[PDB]
């Protein structure tokens, strides 16, 4: 063997870091995605005039 | 009901009311205007609703009071009733011509200028009190 290391041990964590991000924004996305109350139409915009 | 119905004196003092037909409707429609204010500051108004609201205000400014001095209305009240609604609904169509319906946005909270409620419960005040 001559090959000693390559790319880095940095570029892993990087790596490991987007993992966890994707799976923590997967886990986040899963669970609190619907919640609803109301869509009620804004026509007394009183601001343009009152 | 059968009996009041058939009865020709309650038939002799219930149309004895028709006289003021024109007061059933102008004091019955605030009712409905005031509940539907109410349900708008719950925060569960339909388009109708509100639009009742704003016409509860300007029909209840322009009309009720020469129609409360003179008893007769006929000319220039009823265009500027036409008037006022045909100004207040000219930022809906602005707001919904570059738009994709009425519904509220998303934005920060200081960009809109607030002002205090008895400033503003005062304004519609003197309003009122300046029309009649
Ligand atoms: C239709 C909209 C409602 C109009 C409301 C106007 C109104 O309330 O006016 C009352 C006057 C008559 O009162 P009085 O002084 O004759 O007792 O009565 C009127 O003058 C009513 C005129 C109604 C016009 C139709």
């Amino acid at each position: 063997p001559m090959e000693t290391q390559i790319i880095s041990d940095d570029t892993w964590k990087l790596v490991d870091e987007i993992w966890d991000k994707k799976v923590e924004e997967i886990k986040a996305e899963a669970v609190i995605q619907i919640e609803e109350e109301k869509k009620k139409p804004q026509i007394l915009m009183a601001t343009h005039f009152f | 009901t059968l009996t009041l119905v058939l009865d020709p004196f309650f038939w002799m003092y219930f149309s004895w009311t028709w006289l003021f037909w024109p007061w059933f409707i102008a004091v019955g429609l605030a009712g409905y205007g005031i509940y539907c204010f109410r349900k708008h500051w719950l925060g569960e108004a339909n388009a109708f609703e509100q639009l009742g609201i704003v016409t509860s205000v300007f029909t209840w400014l322009t009309l009720v009071p020469p129609a409360y001095f003179n008893g007769y209305l006929e000319g220039w009240p009823y265009v500027f009733f036409l008037a006022y609604h045909y100004f207040f609904f000219f930022n809906v169509s602005v707001r919904k011509r570059l738009y994709g319906d009425f519904y509220a946005r998303t934005h920060d909270p200081k960009w809109d200028v607030n002002t205090p409620l008895w400033s503003r419960i005062l304004f519609g005040v003197g309003i009122m009190v300046g029309h009649w």
